[PDB]
């Protein structure tokens, strides 16, 4: 597998 | 980042209880694939357009919008290990706090990998827009 976490998830302020 | 287009087949969705991690996505993809195989129906053709804005899902037959998924909602993406033609993402719903895994069947493992890598680029470029207080484009 190749997998990635999104660093901008839920980063609305 | 220019928006990249993939023409895939939609396997379906299942809820997950946390936003990130391969343990979650692997089990979700197993469930969605088993439900689709048992369905006795051909899969819906869907087009994904990936950019730092998010993922636009359109019905391929009609070009009608299914959903514009904001980048800020998407927590995770995967080219699955066991079901290696499957690309999936996890995203929180727009209307409430639930977390959904959506899975797509590609023709080849290489395509599932390309889609995942393209989504990773979108996460990275969106993050860089975010850091300088610009809208992802």
């Amino acid at each position: 597998s190749i997998n990635f976490d999104n660093p901008v998830y839920q980063k609305t302020t | 980042m220019e928006g990249m287009v993939f023409s895939l087949k939609y396997l379906g969705m299942t809820l997950v209880e946390r936003p990130k991690g391969e343990e979650l996505s692997a089990a979700a993809v197993k469930r969605i694939v088993a439900t689709a195989k048992a369905s006795g129906k051909k899969l819906q053709k869907v087009t994904l357009k990936v950019s730092p804005r998010g993922i636009i899902l359109t019905d391929s037959l009609t070009s009608q919008l299914i959903e514009n998924v904001s980048i800020y909602r998407i927590s995770y993406c995967t080219a699955d290990k066991m079901h290696d033609k499957v690309f999936a993402y996890i995203a929180q719903s727009q209307q409430n706090e639930s977390l959904e895994c959506h899975a797509f069947l590609c023709t080849k493992r290489k395509v599932a990998q390309a889609v995942t890598l393209t989504v990773a680029q979108a996460f990275k470029v969106a993050f860089e827009f975010w850091q300088v207080s610009l809208v992802p484009r």
